[PDB]
């Protein structure tokens, strides 16, 4: 476990930079590829489009986030209905066996780079129905989950905090910079 | 507009929907079996999950079932708090139904304006119970816990402003021609056909039947509140929508009566063998600790028997048929959610209407999910 | 620009949520014990991340041939 | 000087457009309760009465009986109607 | 007002009994409404107006809240004012936990005290119901107020006693505040 | 020549196929009809008045990750109650299981349990203390 | 790294050749720095006059249930709940 | 005349007395075929005759409504028609006979699964 | 003078009690027993054959006029030779009262259908068929409702493991979701919550054979 | 040991076969459509072969009533495959291709654990 620095330590330290990669690149190609990754991540970070799967009980919070108290399009997030145009999927609610193939199908019909947020306990690990004959214990067993938002349901603040955490993950992803090594 | 759950297998000719087979059961979470394996106290949140749009009304149904089995009564202050939050949930549910319905038809602005005010009400649930939704605040011996001071006043201003908010959307949307023609004369539900299909709630009350559980089989402090339910005479989605709107208004005056007359006193049934003791008494006296110990580990034996109960939940007559074998563990807990019968009738209601009509019909059914399959 | 939701410390958290109306500068009635740690962010996706592990020393002892 | 409001002009047009006298909706600290409050005391109950308070003579769970058989009830011993007729009409 | 169409007794309000008049002023009113969309104009001007209301978006994460002292969030295992663990392994929290998300194994520390060895919570099975803390006889475990505990990996959610103790240390001040607020009231 | 289509069929109708239990469990698992044991350090005996059936333990290992008690055996917790062993055997057959009853106990033989024997002139049974 | 070397107060270190060490190649092994055994040891044993004292450990309803501890024995007497220590002499 | 029945589908019906009278006659004959020792018979006559005797004194439909109670004429005729179907089915059912089946022992006993003293 | 203990509606007990005898003596061949549960509701215990006649009698006759059929609640009770019990909980708006009809059946013999009586029941019979396997005769379409397709066994029975026999996952070899034998991360830990001390004497010898 | 009890559908063992074989007709006739409709690996011959074995799954059913129910299940599953309510996963379920046939001879069991 680590802890935040103290006031004087902050005073010594410089600006934390903007691109999470930093600005230590050696050669022209390195420095150039650093910027292009930064632009790409900036695009994919600023504009992110959930699919609004929202099966149950959790869905109500998935709507309150769209509501005008913790506005989410403020951050550049919009609910596109069509999975071909949706970039992110907030799986929320329980995943019953009847639904499992449906979720799988919806997921891979969506084009990548696709990130999944598992909202609520029901999706995270099956939640409160974990020992049930009809529920997928978690949603990790159908799809690759990216961010877990604990809660039952998570308070709207918690959900969109997780969204920002996804934005941070979208910010630090290294595709061009490290293709250069590939 | 399909609640994320519903899956209608439709067979269409042109654009009209001929055969409409709904496959309820895309959510069913084996909750009857789980309820059996756990204890009455443990089993309580299950009901709050069911019909998740109605938070407290679901719990009140279960708590009344147990109180009828245990042969117990709650003090007046507990009754009034239950009544208060029963109606606050009523306003919550009807906002949810109206807002979802407005999106079904395709109007965004109403949904957003109301979901502003939904935030204030949820904050109130958060103030009392500590959870946005899914409180556990209603329990068999009365409410779990007392109310924080000043929550009365905050409720007053919220009720004060709600007339303005509701009227803004009401004037915007009730009269609007598109909405009127989009909903009116959709899925006529005749009186006799309504009864024989097992309807209830504002659906029934809209079709013309003067029935209601609050006025006829009163179960809570409603004995001490005067008010009138709304009724329609056209059986349309439109006049049904109007009935919901007037219900919001009528509930508001119900909060007026109750919040004005709230008496002091205890907040829990006096039987420490039924409801848990307070912590202060627990940490000092002995059998308070034993009762704290045994209630939380084993629960309380409920005398053997079967009992049914129903409540005027916003969707309709939500009911729980509970059978106790005498142990501390419920033997069988069947749950009758109004959306069940309300949706079965769709296969007949939706005959020959246009596709857009079908979606709007699903909205006016207001079949929230979880309560249908579980 | 790496602001985060968890940067708020404990003593200020309540005030920041309208959870306590008493600024920490004003109410010194809160505990001032020693063991209290210092704040930390949601250390996730990094080498500093927590990861769970068994907290019970092993159950059954194996017979040792040497002894 | 009390609540952040748009400038008086826009207020007047806003009232005009709505057609009803407008009252503010955002919640201010002044508007809502004293947000830190004194400690509440919950008054003691009527069964916490200190004497003549036997559990045996006030308990319900030990009071309930099994279901009775009505025919056999009669064997121990205005067309009847389930209840007051309701004009559900 | 036009007369009704069905006579109503009390305890009810018919929402359509009002008659649509056939008086010439009444028909021409409706006709003019349709010919020039007066009703749409009313709704149109409403939304124009309602631009001039200030939006209620909290500038999260800078601005944020509000919650209440009872909010049920991150779990934490508290410690006495001396620093000693409050939990005594009475195991009620597990016995009540509706989701069965708690697992406990306790023994005697060398001092001879009744204390836990493993104390585990799965916040992918917990429902944040708070039955655990309402049951614990020494306030050992509490639904701390943190709610931004979001993880990229599922394994990171299964807390053990070490993680739970750390949260208790981290959040002790705030939890102390709430309990002082609610103990006499809960 | 009928009573609403009544038919004559044997009383013992095996229902294994219709049941839905996998044949693996049916063919590798037994049932242990018995009466639940009386707890040693209790004295009330109104939870051992019923005849109970359950299935033999299969296995339990520990999850490598977190050291839980993993178990990939479904009928481990399964437990049902009956009023009399013959009822249970009837049920157990109808569901096509293998079982073997476990005779509970013979009727308790009356014990005199007199108070006076505590104080006797000749018999050894004089109590040493009170 | 020391994180995967420390002895949890419960008394666990992954053996030096144990594959369950692998899980920490990229994540820290949290181990708490306050060990209740050491702390309560530091707290001195309070003393009284009366044969029988009472502890709640904490304060009011913020501690453990009130418990009465007799001190007639020569040695210390440890509170069952909080581990506080008493000595009458 | 009342404008509406207050219910969808349930339309205002004229000549209610004629319809009610005709319905009462048929049901009386329908029970006429029944055996003379059937409780269903014994009561239906007195109930129906009470209704069919109240039908006359109140020419006004509203007056008749108050006198008969039990709801408005529009539904009331439907009540009568239902019972017509009941009698025709009742004659076909022969429910006045004695018990078809005796419940097995311990069928309707609650709680279940408890040993007993013989 | 016991505010904790509620006091039922006595006059309601009066009406339901006399009415219950009315039903018993009007349907002798079917009504096996009529009892008044202490919760003021009225139960009507019939033999399996009279299901429709009782329901048809109730919905139609003046004095019953029990039109709405709230639900078909299914109960399972092993140790009853024909165990599967059914409950038809009805309402009467005309008189503002509730009534319950109950019947039994085994896992094999079929059962009468209420589809021809109340259109409301149609889905319920489908639900019990899915959840217990109680066949219904003359039911129009007995398709399963809740359980997923190709589900074997009826889970609400009490001889069925809580977690079921199989569970699903996703295959990459096959780009598809496959059902597998059960495998639980943490076996569901029951708790044996049995009372050693009889807490209820009144039900002890009452209701004996 | 006989009981005088209600029927379900079939009154005699031959009517039972008549119903049972009717189902076999629908399933045999359906197979080609499912091969087309459901994009799954299985081919007509294999589907036909499985249909044979899956009736052989219970050859020694004896009671008239039990065999009636087995047919009732089949008529249901027929319709669920006839119409395409099912999914490619659901239909393939009959093969159980996720798990390798577990060891059966004593040593393989012994060497691979209980
Ligand atoms: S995790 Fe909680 S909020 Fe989400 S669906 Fe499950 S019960 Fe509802
Ligand atoms: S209830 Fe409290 S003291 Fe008891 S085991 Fe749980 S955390 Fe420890
Ligand atoms: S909050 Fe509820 S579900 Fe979560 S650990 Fe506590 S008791 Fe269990
Ligand atoms: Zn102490």
């Amino acid at each position: 476990q680590q802890t935040l620095p103290v006031a004087e330590v902050a005073q010594n330290l410089p600006k934390k930079g903007y691109s999470p990669f930093g600005t230590k690149q050696s050669s022209v190609a390195e420095w150039s590829l650093a910027r292009l990754d930064d632009l790409l991540n900036w695009g994919r970070k600023g504009s992110i489009w959930p699919l609004t799967f929202g099966l149950a009980c959790c869905a109500v919070e998935m709507m309150h986030i769209a509501a005008p108290r913790y506005d989410m399009d403020r951050y550049g997030v919009v609910f596109r209905a069509s999975p071909r145009q949706a970039d992110v999927i907030i799986v929320a609610g329980t995943l019953t066996n009847k639904m499992a193939p449906a979720l799988r199908k919806v997921y891979d019909q969506m084009p990548e780079p696709r990130w999944v947020i598992s909202m609520g306990s029901c999706a995270n690990g099956g939640g409160y129905y974990h020992y049930s004959y009809s529920v997928v214990r978690g949603c990790d067993r159908i799809i690759p989950v990216d961010i877990y938002v604990p809660g039952c349901p998570p308070t709207a603040e918690a959900l969109m905090y997780g969204v920002l955490q996804l934005q941070k993950k979208v910010k630090r992803m290294k595709t061009l910079q490290m293709w250069y090594r590939k | 507009a399909a609640h994320g759950v519903l899956r209608l297998v439709l067979e269409l000719d042109g654009e009209t929907v001929m055969r409409a087979d709904p496959h309820i059961g895309l959510l069913h979470r084996g909750t009857e079996k789980l309820i059996e394996y756990k204890t009455y106290t443990q089993a309580l949140p299950y009901f709050d999950r069911l019909d998740y749009v109605s938070m407290m009304c679901n719990e009140q149904c279960y708590s009344l079932a147990v109180e009828k089995l245990l042969n117990i009564d709650v003090p007046l202050r507990a009754k009034y708090i239950r009544t208060l939050f029963a109606e606050i949930t009523r306003i919550l549910n009807h906002i949810m139904a109206v807002g979802t319905h407005a999106l079904d038809v395709g109007a965004l602005t109403p949904f957003f304006w109301l979901f502003e005010e939904r935030e204030k009400m949820m904050e109130f649930y958060e103030r009392v119970s500590g959870a946005r939704m899914h409180a556990a605040y209603i329990r068999p011996g009365g409410v779990s816990l007392d109310m924080p001071l000043g929550l009365m006043d905050d409720i007053y201003e919220f009720a004060s402003k709600f007339a303005e908010r509701l009227d803004e959307v009401e004037d915007v949307l009730t009269t609007n021609r598109i909405w009127v023609q989009r909903t009116e004369d959709i899925g006529i539900v005749t009186a006799e056909e309504a009864l024989n299909y097992g309807f209830s709630g504002v659906m029934l009350r809209g079709s013309g039947i003067k029935w209601d559980l609050r006025k006829q089989q009163p179960y809570d402090a409603y004995n001490l509140v005067n008010f009138d339910v709304p009724i329609g005479t056209k059986g349309d989605c439109y006049d049904r929508y109007l009935c919901r709107v007037e219900e919001m208004r009528q509930s508001l005056r119900i909060i007026d009566q109750c919040l004005n007359q709230m008496p002091a006193g205890e907040i829990k049934t006096d039987d420490a063998k039924v409801a848990p003791p307070s912590r202060s008494e627990m940490k000092t006296s002995m059998e308070a600790l034993i009762h704290h110990f045994k209630l939380f580990t084993q629960g309380y034996q409920v005398p053997p028997g079967a009992t049914y109960t129903a409540i005027e939940a916003p969707k309709g007559e939500f009911g729980v048929y509970l059978i106790s074998d005498g142990s501390s563990r419920p033997y069988r807990c069947k749950i009758k959610a109004p959306g069940f019968a309300h949706l079965a009738a769709l296969e007949k209601i939706g005959k020959q209407h246009m596709l857009a009509d079908v979606v709007a019909i699903i909205g006016t059914l207001d079949v929230v999910f979880g309560e249908i399959d579980r | 620009m790496d602001y985060d939701g968890s940067m708020i410390p404990a003593e200020w958290y309540g005030w920041m949520h309208y959870k306590t109306d008493l600024p920490p500068i004003r109410d010194g009635c809160r505990p001032k014990y020693k063991w209290i740690a210092d704040h930390s962010e949601n250390l996730s996706g990094t080498k500093e991340a927590y990861y769970p592990y068994s907290t019970t020393p092993n159950k059954v002892e194996a017979w040792e041939p040497k002894a | 000087a009390l609540r952040r409001d748009v400038s008086p002009l826009i207020q007047r047009i806003r009232a005009f457009l709505l057609g009803r006298e407008h009252n503010l909706a955002l919640r201010f600290e002044d508007g809502l309760a004293d947000r830190t409050q004194p400690q509440p005391e919950i008054p003691d109950g009527p069964s916490h009465l200190l004497s003549a308070n036997y559990y045996c003579q006030r308990d319900g769970r030990r009071e309930v009986l099994p279901p009775i058989d009505l025919v056999e009830q009669q064997k121990q011993l205005k067309l009847p109607t389930p209840g007051k007729v309701y004009a559900w009409d | 007002e036009p007369k009704d169409i069905v006579e109503v007794p009390k305890g009810y309000v018919y929402v359509n009994n009002k008659e649509l008049s056939m008086e010439f002023a009444d028909i021409t009113d409706r006709a003019a409404s349709t010919m020039f969309f007066g009703e749409l104009l009313r709704g149109f001007a409403v939304t124009l107006a309602h631009i001039f209301k200030e939006p209620a978006t909290i500038n999260y994460p800078f601005e944020k809240g509000p919650l209440s002292p009872r909010f049920r969030g991150e779990h934490a295992l508290r410690r006495y004012p001396s620093g000693e663990e409050r939990c005594i392994a009475c195991k009620l929290c597990e016995a009540i936990c509706p989701a069965q998300a708690i697992t406990i194994e306790a023994e005697e520390r060398a001092d001879g005290s009744r204390r836990t060895t493993r104390y585990d919570i799965d916040m992918t099975k917990c429902i944040y119901c708070g039955f655990c803390q309402e049951a614990c006889p020494v306030d050992a475990i509490v639904e701390g107020p943190n709610f931004e505990f979001s993880t990229e990996t599922h394994e990171e959610l299964l807390y053990n006693k070490e993680k739970l103790l750390c949260n208790g240390d981290k959040w002790e001040s705030e939890i102390a505040s709430n309990l002082q607020a609610d103990h006499l009231y809960r | 020549n009928k009573l609403s289509g009544k038919i004559t069929v044997p009383t013992a109708v095996n229902l294994s196929p219709i049941s839905g239990v996998p044949e693996e469990h049916i063919r590798e698992r037994r049932v242990r009809i018995h009466i639940p044991p009386k707890n040693a350090m209790q004295s009330g005996t109104d939870n051992v008045n019923t005849w109970q059936i359950e299935f033999d333990n299969r296995e339990r290992w520990e999850n490598p990750l977190m050291g839980w008690a993993s178990s990939g055996d479904p009928l481990s917790n399964m437990n049902v109650q009956f009023g009399s062993p013959e009822e249970a055997i009837t049920f157990c057959e109808r569901n096509g299981w293998r079982w073997y009853v476990d005779g509970a106990a013979k009727p308790k033989k009356e014990r005199v349990k007199n108070y006076g024997i505590n104080f006797a002139w000749n018999k050894r049974t004089r109590v040493s203390t009170k | 790294r020391g994180d995967i070397e420390k002895v949890t107060h419960t008394g666990q270190v992954f053996d030096k050749e144990d594959y369950r060490n692998a899980r920490f190649v990229n994540a820290k092994r949290y181990v708490n720095e306050n060990w209740g055994i050491k702390l309560i040891e530091e707290v001195p044993p309070k003393e009284c006059t009366e044969r029988v004292v009472f502890c709640d450990g904490g304060d009011g309803p913020l501690g453990h249930p009130k418990v009465y501890i007799n001190l007639d024995k020569p040695g210390n007497h440890i509170c069952g709940y909080c581990g506080l220590r008493f000595v009458k002499k | 005349i009342k404008a509406s029945t207050g219910l969808t589908g349930l339309a205002v019906s004229t000549n209610p007395h004629h319809t009610l009278s005709a319905l009462y006659g048929k049901i009386l004959r329908a029970v006429s075929k029944m055996p003379q020792d059937a409780s269903y018979r014994k009561y239906t006559e007195q109930l129906v005759k009470q209704r069919a005797d109240s039908v006359a004194q109140h020419k006004d439909i509203t007056a008749l409504e108050k006198a008969v109670g039990c709801g408005q004429v529009e539904e009331l005729i439907v009540q009568a028609e239902n019972e017509l179907i009941l009698a025709r089915k009742m004659l076909g059912w022969k429910p006045w006979e004695k018990l078809v089946q005796a419940a097995p022992a311990k069928q309707w006993d609650w709680p279940p699964a408890q040993i007993m003293e013989p | 003078d016991k505010p904790t203990v509620r006091q039922p509606d006595a006059v309601a007990r009066s009406h339901l009690s006399d009415f219950g005898r009315y039903v018993a003596e009007c349907l002798p061949k079917y009504v096996q027993k009529v009892q008044l549960t202490a919760g003021d509701e009225l139960e009507v215990l019939i033999a399996p054959e009279g299901v429709v006649p009782v329901l048809q009698f109730l919905k139609d006759h003046h004095q019953a006029q029990f039109t709405n059929l709230v639900d078909i609640a299914g109960v399972d009770v092993p140790c009853r030779k024909n165990r599967f019990e059914v409950v038809y909980n009805l309402l009467s708006l005309r008189y503002n009262s509730r009534i319950r009809v109950k019947t039994y059946t085994d896992e094999l013999t079929p059962l009468d259908s209420a589809c021809e009586v109340h259109k409301a029941a149609n889905w319920y019979e489908r639900e019990i068929w899915d959840m217990y396997g109680v066949f219904f005769a003359n039911h129009p379409d007995l398709r399963r409702i809740l359980t997923d397709y190709g589900f074997e066994g009826h889970p609400q029975r009490r001889d069925f493991p809580l977690s079921g026999y199989v569970e699903l996952r996703y295959d990459d070899e096959k780009k598809r979701v496959v059902c597998e034998p059960l495998e639980l991360a943490q076996e569901f830990r029951k708790f044996d919550l049995s009372a050693p001390w009889e807490q209820f004497p009144n039900f002890r010898n009452a209701n004996p054979p | 040991a006989v009981q005088q009890v209600r029927p379900i559908l079939s009154v005699d063992r031959e009517e039972a076969r008549k119903r049972a074989l009717n189902l076999y007709k629908a399933w045999y006739r359906q197979i080609p459509y499912i091969v087309m409709d459901y994009d799954i690996p299985m081919t007509v011959e294999q589907c036909r072969d499985k249909l044979r074995e899956e009736f052989v799954k219970h050859r020694n059913v004896t009671d008239i009533r039990v065999i009636d129910m087995l047919v009732i299940k089949g008529q249901m599953e027929l319709k669920e495959s006839v119409e395409i309510w099912k999914q490619k996963g659901h239909i393939m379920r009959y093969w159980k291709e996720s798990q390798d046939p577990k060891p059966t001879d004593f040593l393989s069991k012994f060497i691979q654990g209980v």
